[PDB]
């Protein structure tokens, strides 16, 4: 996955 | 399996260290932020006042963390170069806690270091590839963007670049090139998969150090190990409880039984921590040396 905040 | 058996005879630092030098604790995850660093002069994004968060102004962004986010890097990357020039150490000394995870590695108990600290401060402080998961990348080289050329600069190039406010340019293909972080909407790395699947299979404790667990999929590391495992926080406040609206930490409800947060500087916990172990002399000789060394450069 990305990274996401 | 996924029994919640109670490993820790007490849920206090003290139960902690008995744990560690008992014959079941082999292997240790540690999972790292911005907080480990922050007494190394680089400021994190959630603290009042210091953190980035409160000081982005004159930046005038939308938000606060549009300028760590990658489609905004791409349409205007002077911004961030801006703001790493602002930030970046004359000094790269790692801290107290860096140090004890190098005890750790020393005494064979270290598994992994999990960070999301992109400074460099682990390897600095000794943790090498068979150890360290940089899951947001570094700054330690830096590549061209173009996807038939990605040369790699190293970090002396990239610094020279970022203090003479030049947008860094590739001398062979003349396109951006962008420090080896990982960004908000950029994926992480092949072995920050690779390894938590293999490493959260057989850990025995994970030691949380300097982290809101707000960032994803980092934060969900926490829910990997097996439902007996351990979970020491070491941080300025709680954090990674399940929010009462939305695995997570369990301190202090009536049916709390592995995790321990102790509150304060990561710094501190450390030092606190290693002289229940009877490792305070080793970490205070080995950062005391090793500071020396660092500012006889
Ligand atoms: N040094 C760096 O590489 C660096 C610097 C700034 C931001 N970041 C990013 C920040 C982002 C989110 O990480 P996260 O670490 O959760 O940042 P964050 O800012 O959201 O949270 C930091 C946590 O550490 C706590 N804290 C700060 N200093 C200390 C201290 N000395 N001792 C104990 N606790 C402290 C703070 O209260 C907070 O809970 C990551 O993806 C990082 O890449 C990294
Ligand atoms: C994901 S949240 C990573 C975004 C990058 C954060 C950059 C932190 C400030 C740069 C400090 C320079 C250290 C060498
Ligand atoms: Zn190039």
């Amino acid at each position: 996955p990305k990274k996401t905040g | 399996g996924s029994q919640k058996e109670r490993l820790l005879d007490e849920l206090t630092l003290e139960g902690v260290a008995r744990y560690m030098q008992s014959e079941r604790c082999r292997r240790v995850i540690c999972l790292v932020g911005a907080g480990i660093s922050t007494s190394a002069g680089i400021p994190d994004f959630r603290s009042p006042s210091t953190g980035l968060y409160d000081n982005l102004e004159k930046y005038h962004l939308p938000y606060p963390e549009a300028i760590f986010e990658i489609s905004y890097f791409k349409k205007h990357p002077e911004p961030f170069f801006a703001l790493a020039k602002e930030l970046y150490p004359g000094q790269f000394k790692p801290t107290i806690c860096h140090y004890f995870m190098r005890l750790l590695k020393d005494k064979g108990l270290l598994l992994r270091c999990y960070t999301q600290n992109i400074d460099t401060l682990e390897r600095i402080a000794g943790l090498e590839q068979e150890d360290l998961v940089e899951a947001h990348g570094t700054f330690y080289t830096s590549h061209c963007v173009s996807a038939s050329c990605r040369h790699e600069y190293p970090l002396s190039w990239m610094k020279e670049k970022i203090f003479s406010e030049v947008t860094p340019k590739c001398e062979d293909c003349q396109s951006l090139v962008k420090p080896d972080i990982v960004f908000f909407g950029e994926s992480l790395p092949a072995r920050f998969f690779s390894c938590m699947q293999s490493d959260f299979l057989k850990v025995d404790l994970l030691l949380v150090m300097g982290t809101s667990l707000q960032v994803q999929p980092f934060a969900s590391l926490i829910s990997k190990a097996p439902l007996s495992t351990p979970r020491l926080l070491i941080n300025k406040e709680k954090a990674g409880q399940s929010d009462p609206f939305l695995g997570g930490m369990d301190f202090d409800s009536k049916k709390a039984y592995r995790d321990v947060a102790w509150l304060g500087e990561c710094d501190q916990g450390c030092l606190a921590l290693a002289e229940l172990l009877g490792w305070k002399k080793e970490l205070e000789d080995l950062v005391r040396r090793e500071h020396a060394s660092i500012d006889a450069q």
